[PDB]
Parts: structure tokens; sequence; C-alpha cells
């Protein structure tokens, strides 16, 4: 499947982000935890394409105690050949 | 805008100098008396700040008004002489304290620069009307003193109630323009001024 | 007192000669466009009424500074005005203006101050005018621009090994991701080479997809080069081509270098033009690729008109026209692909090149055309059958439209001027990661200033904040003084008046 996908957020929030690949059937056992680090582009290692609803919950390390944010969640049932998830992350407060 | 600072200073302090020279300062050489009144005013301000810390807006305003009235009464009892002149030695000291207070320091830090807000000239106008406000306060103090008769306690209680009029007008304006608000304060202060002079012509006996 | 951010005009120097505005300090009144002195006064013009004759008059009058209030939307502006702003830009930019020029963004208070300045500038009457003379004074912050002397212009390079052998031809494709406009902080550059490098990324992905598999591992070394220092005389390419040719002896830039493609402003538009410094020699790889390209563009996609542009190398121009010129200088086969037709067009730079100006469909189609031509030429397909009346990239290799759109959006998200994209900025980091996922031997060439006859010295203080201080002339304040003096005379009378009134009772 050769997953990909950029992330839309400010630069300073990028190191405190890890995109996930939560499988649909179980959202408590991630199968991939590619950290964004300093690049606004995750390139999850190629997966197989057969249904397999997934999640792209953007799991940031930033708590609500000092900032306000909502972590995106994207489902991309794997039947195609590529993907460019474009998560937009704009926390507040 | 230093020359604007000059104009505002000319608007504010000079009427005070005029009152100083037109009230017979040489009668007592009120510099010491004015200084004592100013020290008392500073003390009253300190007391009001402490009370506000100890103790919504009406309670703080009432405490400040009570402290100012008490200080004026103490200052008045501190000196003996002409009734108009004790009126002067109290009012002039307190008014000089008010100008010297946070209505001159912003005029220094602000103004004199590049910016131009009407706030400084408005503050000078309000300070000038504060002269007559403290005149009214001194008239009330003298009325409290100078014997007791002719429904005097009722009028004194009414005048005491009318004190803190600035806070009442400020609350009304907050609920309700800046130039309009200043004008309203001016007119209410003038109404209290006329009420106090009416009381004075009633009490001369 | 508004506190807005004003972006200055370019202040770059090249080869020692300066360019753009050369001042970054202003403290004057805000006298907008009027028949007044306009000297030693900040001049405010709006993009809706920014005439070039007016600007040249402004410059000739030696104004303190020039501030332009760009419309806030910058998209609802009529397209004709957009064309005028395109036509004004190259001529506006190519000068050594010593007066700071700042460009602002529309604001409610900015509109108000502009209106008030227009009213005061354009205009018993004299004294009344003096009395109501609320003319603001604008001052900036910071110190003058200093030549940023330790800026390393970056460059991202990646290789792609062929199938087998050490003499495989090494086609090189470059695209300068940066783009400078009349305002470095506003130079997003979407339809400029930021849109050709995007196609390169997809080609990188596609060719990574092509090279990843053994059966499609063509025997052609591929050197991709997401060059920095682009519209700036292609310095990033100059330094990179120098380091791989004269400094070292290794690297593929000597092995079997075939034609060196360069992509810029190859986006919107229904016309494709392949510009060449010299005509391709018949029979060579360049000519073979050109034949494949013409066959594809005539057979696969007839909707685009295509035609070569043969511009002879000129060593008198400030910039080396296209980007393939710097490659052809070092006896290296190269040519540039672009939807544009003339290098003289000021269609590059173009801060007006918002993201909404590069059509996604055209980008996908252009990518299809180029990639299919490259695939046919690489795999010897032409002498293998495969009529150009049917494509390669139908399914399982379709050009991801979502990926192209998202990448373009991300690119436009931030300014891409070479003086603001740090050598370690998150933009560059994200680009390097994206390129690393598809290429080999990715690194980062850097050019400092050469420290001798500076090829370029970028200056700083490009995003200054400017203050709109309210002020009135001293004559107004003198009038106010007269008013208060009259009041004071009244006060002098009032003491005796009140004494008499009290006596009367």
């Amino acid at each position: 499947f050769d997953l990909s996908g950029n992330v839309i957020t400010s630069s300073e929030y990028l190191p405190t982000l890890w995109v996930k690949l939560y499988k649909s059937e179980n959202l408590d056992n991630p199968i991939q935890t590619v950290s964004l680090g300093q690049s606004l582009f995750f390139h999850f290692p190629p997966l197989l394409r057969d249904g397999e609803n997934y999640v792209v919950l953007l799991d940031s390390t930033l708590p609500r105690s000092q900032y306000d944010y909502i972590l995106p969640q994207v489902s991309f049932t794997a039947v195609g050949y590529h993907k460019h998830i474009t998560l937009i992350f704009n926390p507040t407060r | 805008t230093l020359f604007h600072f000059g104009n505002c200073f000319a608007l504010a302090y000079f009427p005070y100098f005029i009152t100083y020279k037109c009230s017979g300062l040489s009668e007592y050489n009120a510099f010491w008396k004015c200084v004592q009144a100013g020290v008392t005013y500073l003390f009253v301000q300190l007391c009001k700040m402490l009370f506000l810390a100890t103790f919504i807006g009406e309670f703080m305003k009432a405490s400040v008004d009570v402290a100012d009235l008490i200080g004026l009464n103490l200052v008045m009892s501190r000196n003996a002489g002409k009734g108009e002149y004790k009126i002067m030695v109290a009012a002039l000291g307190w008014a000089t304290a008010e100008l010297i207070m946070s209505r001159c320091i912003p005029l220094w830090v602000g103004a004199r620069g590049i910016e131009f807000d009407w706030k400084y000239i408005q503050m000078s106008i309000d300070s000038n009307i504060s002269l007559v406000h403290y005149i009214v306060a001194s008239a009330q103090v003298w009325m409290i003193t100078r014997y007791d008769h002719t429904f005097r306690p009722a009028v004194l209680l009414l005048m005491f109630l009318s004190v803190y009029k600035a806070f009442v007008m400020e609350t009304f304006v907050h609920l309700c323009g800046s130039w309009a608000a200043l004008l309203a304060r001016a007119v209410v202060t003038g109404l209290l001024a006329l009420s106090t002079l009416a009381l004075y012509v009633a009490v001369v006996n | 007192a508004h506190e807005f951010t004003v972006y200055r005009m370019q202040q770059y120097d090249l080869q020692g000669q300066p360019y753009g505005t050369r001042n970054a300090v202003l403290n004057t009144e805000a006298r907008t466009m009027a028949a007044e002195v306009l000297s030693r006064r900040c001049v405010l013009m709006r993009l809706l009424d920014f005439s070039y004759e007016q600007y040249q008059k402004a410059l000739r009058q030696s104004a303190g500074a020039v501030v332009i209030i760009l419309p806030r939307a910058m998209a609802a502006v009529p397209q004709d005005v957009v064309r005028q702003f395109m036509e004004i830009e190259p001529e506006m930019l190519a000068m050594e203006t010593a007066v700071p020029v700042y460009f602002a963004v529309e604001d409610e208070a900015l509109l108000s101050i502009y209106k008030q300045t227009q009213a005061a500038s354009a205009s018993a009457e004299v004294l009344l005018r003096t009395a109501t003379a609320n003319g603001f004074q604008m001052v900036t912050s910071g110190v003058q621009s200093k030549a940023v002397s330790d800026w390393l212009i970056a460059s991202v390079e990646g290789r792609l090994t062929g199938l087998g052998g050490e003499d495989l031809p090494t086609i090189v494709i470059v695209a300068h991701y940066d783009a400078f406009g009349v305002a470095p902080w506003l130079s997003l550059g979407a339809d400029s080479n930021g849109s050709g490098v995007s196609v390169l990324l997809e080609l990188a992905r596609l060719f990574s997809r092509l090279y990843t598999y053994k059966r499609t591992h063509a025997a052609y070394n591929l050197l991709f080069f997401a060059s920095g220092g682009g519209k700036f005389n292609y310095q990033g390419t100059k330094r990179w081509l120098e380091d791989n040719l004269d400094h070292t002896d290794s690297s593929l830039l000597q092995d079997n270098v075939a034609f060196v493609l360069c992509l810029d402003t190859v986006g919107r538009g229904s016309s494709l033009h392949l510009h060449v410094s010299k005509p391709p020699r018949e029979g060579t790889l360049q000519h073979a690729f050109l034949r494949e390209l013409e066959t594809v563009a005539a057979h696969q996609f007839p909707e685009v008109r295509f035609s070569m542009v043969h511009k002879r190398i000129n060593l008198a121009e400030d910039v080396l026209a296209w980007e393939h010129e710097r490659f052809a200088i070092r006896r290296l086969p190269a040519f540039t692909l672009s939807h544009l037709e003339s290098h003289r067009d000021g269609q590059r730079s173009s801060i007006m090149d918002v993201r909404s100006r590069v059509d996604s469909k055209t980008l996908t189609r252009n990518t299809r055309i180029i990639a299919e031509a490259l695939t046919r030429v690489i795999y010897n397909l032409t002498e293998k059958g495969t009529p150009p009346d049917m494509p390669v990239f139908t399914e399982q290799m379709q050009i991801q439209q979502e990926q192209l759109d998202s990448v373009m959006d991300w690119l436009t998200n931030q300014p891409r001027a070479a003086q603001l994209v740090d050598k370690d900025s998150t933009f560059l980091s994200t680009l390097e990661h994206h390129l690393s996922r598809y290429l080999k031997d990715v690194k980062q060439h850097h050019v400092k200033a050469d420290k001798r006859d500076p090829e370029f010295v970028f200056y700083d203080q490009l995003k200054q904040v400017m203050n709109a201080y309210r002020v009135k002339p001293a004559v107004f304040d003198l009038l106010l003084a007269v008013g208060i003096a009259a009041y004071l005379g009244m006060a002098y009378v009032a003491v005796q008046h009140f004494s008499l009134l009290y006596k009367t009772v």
C-alpha cells in the first residue's frame, strides 16, 4: 500500500506528535507509531491492501493542562494503492 | 509631545496656584498646613488600599470615601482659624495630593512622547473639577463641625450619602462616550457644588 | 496606535552589486498619495490604486518609505489587477532603491488610517484644517538590515542507482524549491518551481516505485537534486555542479551524464514548452527523449500544445535565464521543461502565485506527460513497440492527485524565499524526509557566501513591525493652549465672581 501523508500544524508542535496506525478492530493496540519528529510527512511502511479499516489518530504528547487541542482520526480502509492523509493540527490556549 | 505635556500641566496645576494665591496663603503660610494635609491624604490612600485588600466596587468606594472624610475631619481639627480658610487648608492640601497622585505620574510617563490620546487633557479637566469636588468635601466637613439645629443632621446625612458620587457616576457610565461621561461627571459635580454652596448660604447664620 | 507587521522589499546583493531596497529604518509621518511635498514622509498606497507612474514619482520624490496595503483576501482581487501586479513586478524589483519599502496587509484599523491619511493628504479653512489634523506618524522597529553573513544555502541531493554496471548514464533532474518575489516573506511561489519540484517528488516516488522492483530496475543512474538558491542566479546549482565536477573526481556527474532536466512553473496552463540552450543533436539521448516527448504529447494527450524553445546561452543577463543553462555551461546536456514560453516573462517570482493558481488537474496531467515520456525513453520502449496512443500510468502507478494537491498546499503554507528557509528549518527537514523515503545517497550541499567577491549576501530585518502613533502638529496644540489660557483668564475672574456671589447670597 505504501502509505504516506503530510501533517498540517505549526513547526513547534511537530516534535511533540506521533501519528498512529490504530487498527479499526482494536483502538488500544497500535500497530505503527511513526513519530513525526521534525518532518511534516509520515511514510508508514508499505502495508497490504485488503479492507483493513485503520485509524490515524494523531497522538501528541502535549497535555490539555497547558494547551487545548483535538487529535485527528482518519480511517482509510486499505483497498487502494497509496494515501496522503493530510492531518491538520491547530491546538489552542 | 512635550509641549502637550506642558499644556496639560498648565491646565492642571495652574488653577491650583491661582487658588493658592487667591485664598490668602499668607494668612497662615499654608505650605506646612498643605504638607500636613497631603501627608494625611497619603495615609488615607494607604488605609484605603489596605482596607480594599482586607475586603463589590461599592464596598471599596465606601471605605475609600469614609477614610477620606475621616482624614479631612482630623486635618480640620488639627488647625484653627477662618472657616473659609480651614476649608481652603483642607481642600487645597487634598487636591494637591490628588494631582500629585496618579493623575500626574501618568501625565509624565505618558505625554511628552509621540502618541496623542485625549485622555491626558481629559484627566487635566477632571482634575480641575476635582478642585471643586474637594471644595464640596471640605464644605461637608465644615458643616459636620461648626455647632449642631434647622434640620442640620438631615442635611449632613444627605451630604454624606451623596459622597462617593464619582463611583456611582462611573458605574452608570460603565452600564451606559468618554467625553459624554466626563461631561456628565462635570455636571453632577457642579450640582453637588451648588448644593453645598446653598447649604453654606443657609448656614452662615 | 496600531502595531502591524510590515514586510520590506528585497535587499539581496549578487556578485557584489546590490539589489532591491537598501534601507530598513523609518520614522516619519504617513502622507499617502497626494500632491503635497511627499518628501521624508511615508507614502501609503493600496494595491487597488498602485500605479507605476505613481510609484516612480514617489521614488523620484525621495520619500521616507513606501507602504503598500495588500488586500486581505488577495484572491477576490480582480484578475486584471493581478495581471497589472504581475507586469509591475519585474520592473519594480530591478532597482537599488535606498528608501525602505514595506508591504502591509489590509486591516480595519489599517483601512481607517489609510482613509484618514488620504483625507489629510489630499486636502477660516486653514485654521479649521489645522485644528482637526489627526495625521499619524509611523515608526518602525529594529536596526537597519545587516548582511546575514552565515546563511548556508541548502540543497537536497539524492541518487538512484541503475540496474548493473558502473558506467550507466546518469540523468539528472533538478528543480529549485525556493522562490523569491518582491517580498521575501510573501514569496510563497506556488505556480513557480515550487510546482515543478512537486512533480519531481512524485517522479521521485514513482521512480522509487520503479527502481524498487527488480523487473523495473532500469539501468540508468538518476541524480535528483532539489536545489536551493534558485531564482537567485541558480547559485545552489552553481555550487553543487562545481562540487561534483572540479572538487571531487567521483560522483555520477562525470560517469555517463545524459540530458539534465530542470522543472519550473510547469503547472497551470494548456501549453508545454521545452526550453533548450542549444538544439538537441539528432540521435543522442536528448533527441531520443525529445522524440518520445513529442510522440506522447501528440498521441497520449492532444489537449496541450507543445513546442521547443531554443534560447542561446547569454552571458550578459543578470540571471542565467532557465536553470539548464548553468548545466549546459559545464558541457553537460540539459534542458528545462515549463508551461511558460518566454524566460523574459515576469511570471516567475510572482508573490501573486497563490496556491489557487496552480490547477491540480493540470499538475496531474503534466506529471503524467513527463513521467510517461521519461519511462518510454529510459526503457528503450520506442524500439520495443508500445505505441504512444496508450499510457503506462493507469492503475497501481497512478499519479496521486491527493498527494500532489496536499504537497502543493503544504508548500504554499509558508514562504519559500531562500533567505527565510533555514538550512535546518522544518520545511527543509520535511522535504528531506520525503525525499529520503524515495531516493538514495540523500545529502545537503550548502553554499555560504564564497567569502570573496560575495556571490550573494542576504540581509535581515524582513518582517519588521511598524507602529502607527497618533499625533497632531504643534499648531493644534498651540490652539489648545490658547483655549486653556482663555479658560484660565475666566478662572482668574471666577474667584472674585464667586466672592461677590457669596456676599450677595
